[PDB]
């Protein structure tokens, strides 16, 4: 199952957000606010066109399906901020016969608010092994992903969790690599922010 | 609805023992098919949810033999033999016997592995950041075990708080350590005012702070 990349809306809009994977099997959506645990949403199996809700989300939540791109949709609506989350669909089953919620997708991050999206920016940080970095301060809004030589550069890498400071998120990212290899073999880190549609790529270089 | 509690870990855990992470539920979830409608999940850091078991005892297809569920009614086990550094993570357990379908608050497990020092490095602001008035003075503390560690700002050797902001990891699966991140951000005027910057991390790993320093 895949999901669409990462929303933005203002408080009272709608949002519809995309599962692509339902002859046999259903789809569920899944809400989890960031360091919280989860709660379920509602259920769809498209063949016999049976939906179920959470009584919670029934004014909130409308579930469809197209069949012939099958693909599973979750409108939201009447937006609050109470509504921002990371959103997950995961398979449903049918009774003994199957596996229950067995793939799900990498989820969607939905923000709801006021506040303009702004890009982030990227600001190296450069001194047997050597430690480089990148900051990413001054974005809006989550998520970033943070990528070094394009993902060829995987071991030794930190990247931390974002903190919101007067409407911004900042985080940093580490990587560690032989002293020998730096700066002889290149070092990018990459960042990628979708709310906004921009990548940075800021080459580390020594002082 | 059906309300699912679990137990937290006595954590951290110990490898190559068996661990027993607890769910219960206010209500049976025994169906009239005879079925057990109870999932265990494990969540990494950043990842959704991955199925360990489904109705009550059966290990999904990919899932290590180590993993499996037992219990009755309103009582189950998610068991781990020979618990691995892999293992590290967030354990879920969820009813599907009654609409609204219920997860439990999570249970968190850590591991213990051999004490190890942070690596420390310091980086002063970007000639880049300092164009826009901001100046961050970046600190990582990384790979280090246990996870309690204090970090100290000294700005021309008195201790600043004020404008500090700390990020960390959960445990890693792969070495089983911790990393964190401090920024001082200050505006470039107060910046450019001061010499000396320092980061100092307080482990058990060394009598002495550990303290990286720079001068503007
Ligand atoms: C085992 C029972 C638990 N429930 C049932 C309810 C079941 C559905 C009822 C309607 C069915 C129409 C036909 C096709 C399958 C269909 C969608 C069923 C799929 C399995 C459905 C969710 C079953 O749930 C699961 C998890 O298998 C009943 C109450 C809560 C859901």
């Amino acid at each position: 199952l895949q999901q669409s990349g990462a929303e933005l809306a203002r408080p009272g809009a709608s949002v519809k957000l995309s599962c692509k994977a339902l002859t046999t099997y259903g789809i569920n959506w899944v809400k989890q606010r960031t360091g919280q645990g989860l709660e379920w949403i509602g259920e769809i199996y498209p063949r016999s066109d049976y939906t179920y809700y959470n009584e919670k989300f029934k004014a909130k939540a409308t579930l469809t399906a197209d069949k012939s791109s099958s693909t599973a949709y979750m409108e939201l609506r009447s937006l609050t901020s109470e509504d921002s989350a990371v959103y997950f669909c995961a398979r449903g089953g049918v009774n003994s016969y199957t596996s229950h919620f067995d793939y799900w997708a990498q989820g969607t991050t939905l923000t709801v608010s006021s506040a303009k999206t702004t890009p982030p920016s990227v600001y190296p940080l450069a001194p047997s092994m050597v430690t480089l970095g990148c900051l990413v301060k001054g974005y809006f809004p989550e998520p970033v992903t943070v990528t070094w030589n394009s993902g060829s550069l995987s071991s030794g890498v930190h990247t931390f969790p974002a903190v919101l400071q007067s409407d911004l998120y900042t985080l940093s990212s580490s990587v560690t690599v032989p002293s020998s290899t730096w700066p002889s073999q290149t070092v990018t880190c990459n960042v990628a922010h979708p709310a906004s549609s921009t990548k940075v790529d800021k080459k580390i270089v020594p002082r | 609805d059906i309300v699912i509690t679990q137990d937290e870990l006595s954590n951290p855990v110990t490898s190559g023992e068996s661990v027993s992470i607890s769910c219960r539920s206010s209500k049976s979830l025994l169906y009239k098919d005879g079925k057990t409608y109870l999932n265990w999940f494990l969540q990494r850091p950043g990842q959704s949810p991955q199925l360990l078991i489904y109705l009550m005892s059966t290990r999904a297809s990919g899932v290590s033999d180590r993993f499996s569920g037992s219990g009755s009614g309103t009582d189950f086990t998610l068991e781990i033999s020979r618990v691995k550094a892999e293992d590290v993570g967030v354990y879920y357990c969820q009813q599907l016997v009654e609409y609204p379908y219920t997860f439990g608050g999570g249970t968190k497990l850590e591991i213990k592995r051999a004490d190890a020092a942070p690596t420390v490095s310091i980086f002063p602001p970007s000639s880049e950041q300092l164009t826009s008035g901001g100046a961050s003075v970046v600190c990582f503390l990384n790979n280090f075990y246990p996870k309690d560690i204090n970090v100290k700002w000294k700005i021309d050797g008195s201790e600043r708080q004020n404008g500090v902001l700390n990020s960390w990891t959960d445990q890693d699966s792969k070495d089983s350590t911790y990393s964190m991140s401090s920024t001082l951000t200050l505006t470039k005027d107060e910046y450019e005012r001061h010499n000396s910057y320092t980061c100092e991390a307080t482990h058990k790993t060394s009598t002495s702070p550990i303290v990286k320093s720079f001068n503007r």
